[PDB]
């Protein structure tokens, strides 16, 4: 689970919010993207190096006007792992109040297979993106 | 004539505060919808100041 999509038309009719976190860094950009049917991110598997590598970034195809753009600092995260059960939990809360896109986050270690962790955890704010756009529907972005 | 500045004149509903809309679609003033770039009872959403 890497990123999300936010917008109201998603076909270059209006503006949309792009939030992607791939193997290099987090990118936050607002353009008039042309989202295809099934946008995702592709990662090669076992290329005789005993490791993984991302090679596909099929999310959009064009951008006429961009009002916001942000690129975080680059980092190195692993793209491998094979466990019999889930190990990490990612909780997020997104709200669009008066153009402010509040983003909350919290991480906690879990040990479950196919159930939601029953418990309690507080959520802290992380960033406030003044996108000022009209959001109606969203879509997540998974890894291949 | 400085017509470089445009303003929106037709809309279906009032937008929320602190919201920016760059929609350039032809507005439908009549009961019948509009298509293409022009038409009867259709108007351009932007207009230039004098
Ligand atoms: C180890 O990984 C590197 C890059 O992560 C591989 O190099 C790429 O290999 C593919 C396979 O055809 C090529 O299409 C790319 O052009 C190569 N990239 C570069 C920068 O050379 C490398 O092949 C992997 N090791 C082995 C043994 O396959
Ligand atoms: C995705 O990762 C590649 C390297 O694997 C990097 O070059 C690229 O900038 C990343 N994508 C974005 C949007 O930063
Ligand atoms: C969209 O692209 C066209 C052609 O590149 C350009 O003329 C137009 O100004 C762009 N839209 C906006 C809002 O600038
Ligand atoms: C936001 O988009 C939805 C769906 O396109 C629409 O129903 C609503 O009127 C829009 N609101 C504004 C303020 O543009």
């Amino acid at each position: 689970i890497r990123g999300w999509i936010f917008g109201t038309t998603l076909d270059s009719k209006t503006q949309s919010l792009l939030i992607v976190n791939n193997a290099t860094n987090v990118v936050i950009k607002v353009c008039e993207f042309q989202f295809c049917n099934d946008p995702f991110l592709g990662v090669y598997y076992h290329k005789n190096n005993k490791s993984w590598m991302e090679s596909e970034f099929r999310v959009y195809s064009s951008a006429n006007n961009c009002t916001f753009e942000y690129v975080s600092q680059p980092f190195l995260m692993d793209l491998e792992g094979k466990q019999g059960n889930f190990k990490n939990l990612r909780e997020f809360v997104f709200k669009n109040i008066d153009g402010y896109f509040k983003i909350y986050s919290k991480h906690t270690p879990i040990n479950l297979v196919r159930d939601l962790p029953q418990g309690f955890s507080a959520l802290e704010p992380l960033v406030d993106l003044p996108i000022g756009i009209n959001i109606t529907r969203f879509q997540t972005l998974l890894a291949l | 004539g400085n017509y470089n500045y445009l303003y929106r004149l037709f809309r279906k509903s009032n937008l929320k505060p602190f919201e920016r809309d760059i929609s350039t679609e032809i507005y439908q003033a009549g009961s019948t919808p509009c298509n293409g770039v022009e038409g009867f009872n259709c108007y351009f959403p932007l207009q230039s100041y004098g």
